[PDB]
RNA sequence: UGGAGGUGAUUUAAAUGC
RNA sequence: GAGCCCGGGCUCCGUGAGGGGGGAGAAGUCGUAACAAGGUAACCGUAGGGGAACCUACGGCUCGAUCACCUCCU
RNA sequence: CCCGCCGCCUGGGGAGUACGGCCGCAAGGCUGAAACUUAAAGGAAUUGGCGGGGGAGCACUACAAGGGGUGGAGCGUGCGGUUU
């Protein structure tokens, strides 16, 4: 039985853009938006994201247009699952 | 005038890999200026290799773009 | 280290200097 | 002779000395002049009011994140743009942008921002002439405008 | 028993890690 | 005999494109500089050169190196 | 341990820098902050681990010496992966 974590409240698919520095990334979002994200430490100390990879984001309570949390990063498989579940879409990934 | 030029990735050391410059005219352009002026622009190590610039990582955009930046053709640039 | 600091210092001031004597 | 001229009509030295020596404490220097006084906005004051340009959220030092409450708020008189560190949970609520926001500093005038909070220097206690620990108790007094 | 010089010096052992 | 005015000089307050550095953030890159003789001892003042850490020359110093070789001293 | 005088210091980093002045042919020197930021900077000794630090000594999961073999094939097996 396959089970995905899914975005809740106001978090947002992403697609990781650009790698920044220092656990900085902007991330290209569902809604149109490019938001400069922080990868917390907890994050950090477990998985590898890069350039590409879909994550979830939590925009900012304050310019939530402009700024997020990622708070999870999917795997390929996942992405295959949401893809095929219509969570997202092939020209969203590819950008 | 007429100068092409290829910018690749190429394996190097630490890191992942390199980047590759070729196609210069040497009798023309002074590589050893170029790469300097390169290397500054992308903050890494880097030398003239036979007629050639190695750039340690992968900047063929940054590279690319400051090319056109100096003069040379956007037309006569290509990354791989 | 002093070395660094002493040369990134002159190379400071003369460059800067340099901007001042222009 | 451990420093000091002793004989009976040197003394001016020592006068002299003492206060030479004096200005290698920065705080008593920097009063003397008015340092304290000149630079860290309030002209000196215990407090001061001012308009709330807009609310900004910022993130927490080193061990640390979190998302501190800060208002930016500019001093009327003074004129001058201040980031500042809001007390409370829920707080960035109760403040409505451009009501008045009275602010003060916040453990020791030095400078020191406390030890999570980069900038901030300051605090805030009031939201239109009623304070903050005034409206987290939901029965004391609530906000208007 | 513990201290100061003077000169051979050894390249056969490789950069990094939150 | 004031204020007032006029022309010039000098200085100071409110404020401005642009520009310098600091204490930082520590997930990108380059390298291995120092800390073990750090793998060419290290530092030092001076001078030149190098993208960078830095290298080299000349003089100094040990806060200097590990045996070995030679020399002294309770 | 006392008596006399003199220079210098007053946490770190900013910075031995800015500005100003003085001196210097030039290179530079002498004099010398503040904004800001930090709960350390530091010193000696102790222990341990470590060094392509030095001496002594062992080992057979060590290396030499030596005999055999794995890595080539087919098959058995457990795994990585993929598939389901």
């Amino acid at each position: 039985v396959i089970r995905v974590p899914l975005p809740e409240g106001n978090q947002l698919f992403g697609v990781v853009e650009q790698a920044l520095g220092a656990g900085w990334m902007d991330v290209r979002c569902e809604d149109g938006k490019i938001r400069r994200c922080r990868i917390p430490g907890k994050l950090r100390r477990r998985v590898w994201i890069r350039v590409g990879d879909l994550v979830i984001v939590q925009p900012w309570p304050v310019q939530s247009d402009k700024r997020g949390d990622i708070v999870y990063r999917y795997t390929q498989t996942q992405v295959d699952w949401l893809l095929r579940k219509g969570k997202i879409t092939q020209e969203f990934l590819t950008g | 005038e007429e100068q092409k030029i290829k910018i690749y990735v190429t394996k190097r050391r630490f890191g992942k890999l390199m980047t590759i410059i070729e196609g210069f005219d040497t009798s023309v352009i002074d590589l050893k200026e170029l790469a300097k002026k390169l290397k500054d622009i992308c903050a890494c190590g880097g030398t003239v290799k036979d007629n050639t610039i190695e750039l340690q990582g992968d900047h063929r955009k940054k590279v690319a773009e400051e090319l056109v930046k100096m003069g040379f053709s956007r037309d006569s640039i290509e990354i791989r | 280290m002093r070395w660094k600091w002493i040369k990134k210092r002159i190379r400071r001031l003369k460059r800067q200097r340099k901007k001042e004597r222009g | 002779g451990k420093k000091a001229p002793n004989g009976e009509f040197a003394g001016r030295k020592l006068k002299l000395k003492r206060k030479k020596f004096r200005w290698s404490d920065i705080r008593y220097k920097r009063r003397v002049l008015r340092l304290k006084e000149k630079s860290d906005p309030l002209e000196g004051a215990p407090q001061a009011r001012g308009i709330v340009l807009e609310k900004i959220a910022v993130e927490a030092k080193q061990p640390n994140s979190g998302m501190r409450k800060a208002v930016r708020v500019q001093l009327i008189k003074n004129g001058k743009v201040v980031t500042a560190f809001c007390p409370g949970d829920g707080a960035i609520k109760f403040i409505d942008e451009h009501d008045e926001v009275i602010i003060e500093g916040i453990g020791g005038p030095k400078g020191g921002s406390m030890g999570d909070i980069p900038g901030i220097r300051y605090k805030v206690v009031k939201v239109n002439r009623v304070s903050l620990k005034e409206l987290v108790k939901g029965r004391k007094e609530k906000p208007r405008r």
